[PDB]
Order: structure tokens, then C-alpha cells, then sequence
């Protein structure tokens, strides 16, 4: 016998990365004073560029 | 035990460049909005300069403006003001202060609560 269709499975979707709210922040700060910070442990959706 | 050490004071010539440092500790430090407020000797209170969570220059006084510069070392949770072209009345005591609001607490950015 032939298989038919796939099943791909994973749990709920988790805890997202905030990217948000750090673009729809009141402001950016300036070049010699310029912002940097690391994320990690969460997902990135990219979907919504 | 939230704590905030100032340093760049002594004897200063006005008109002269100057380096301000404020060491922070107890608490996480790049996740809150911040405070220098101006306080001329013989005189009262009054707010000279902020800045925000992300690092973001609040702006200058009316007196000062374009002429100072805030800037937040995240690597060692420390915080610097240099001035520039002082005078006589320029003089002020100073003030280092973090902000009450946290990220994501109750819209816009909270960037008040004078607290410590």
C-alpha cells in the first residue's frame, strides 16, 4: 500500500520573541549614543515582516 | 538594596569640560528609564536631563541646549553625563535616579518615577 498525506506535529506555539515593541517603541536613541541588547530562549516569527 | 554612586566632583574651572559617573547596582539596570536633575547650590530642585530604557536621550535643559552629552554603559551598569562651556550658575548638585515603570506595566514608553 501507498501512504496518502503527511502529518507534521509539534506543541502549542510558545513563548514569541518580543521584536514588536522594541520597533513601536516612543523612540531609537542616537549613533554615539546607539542601542544594542541579545535575544535568546524565544522564537522569532519573521512572518510578519 | 538599590545603590548609585556619584563621582566627578572637586574643584572645577567653569567653561571647562566636564565627566560625571554613576555606578548603579541592586537592581537590573538597562531595564529602566533614568534621571539627572539639576539642583544649584543655594537654590532648589529642578530637572535637567533623562534618558530612557533603550538608552534614549530625553533632551537638555533651556539653558543647555546642545551642549550636554548622557550617555549608558550597559556593559558595567554605569551611567555618564560630560558638560561643557560651564558658568558661575551652571553650578548644580546633581542627581542620579532610575524610574519606578517597568517595561511592560501598565500605550507609550514610561520614562517618569523620580524614586531613588
Amino acid at each position: 500500500v501507498q501512504p496518502t498525506e503527511s502529518i507534521v506535529r509539534f506543541p502549542n506555539i510558545t513563548n514569541l520573541c518580543p521584536f514588536g515593541e522594541v520597533f513601536n517603541a516612543t523612540r531609537f536613541a542616537s549613533v554615539y549614543a546607539w542601542n544594542r541588547k541579545r535575544i535568546s530562549n524565544c522564537v522569532a516569527d519573521y512572518s510578519v515582516l | 538594596q538599590v545603590q548609585l554612586l556619584e563621582s566627578g566632583g572637586g574643584l572645577v574651572q567653569p567653561g571647562r569640560s566636564l565627566r560625571l559617573s554613576c555606578a548603579a547596582s541592586g537592581f537590573t539596570f538597562d531595564d529602566y528609564a533614568m534621571h539627572w536633575v539639576r539642583q544649584a547650590p543655594g537654590k532648589g530642585l529642578e530637572w535637567v536631563s533623562g534618558v530612557s530604557w533603550n538608552s534614549g536621550t530625553i533632551g537638555y535643559a533651556d539653558s543647555v541646549k546642545g551642549r550636554f552629552t548622557i550617555s549608558r554603559d550597559n556593559a558595567k551598569n554605569s551611567l555618564y553625563l560630560h558638560m561643557r562651556s560651564l558658568r558661575a550658575e551652571d553650578t548644580a548638585l546633581y542627581y542620579c535616579a532610575k524610574a519606578v515603570e517597568m517595561v511592560r506595566g501598565l500605550g507609550a514608553d514610561p520614562e517618569y518615577g523620580m524614586d531613588v
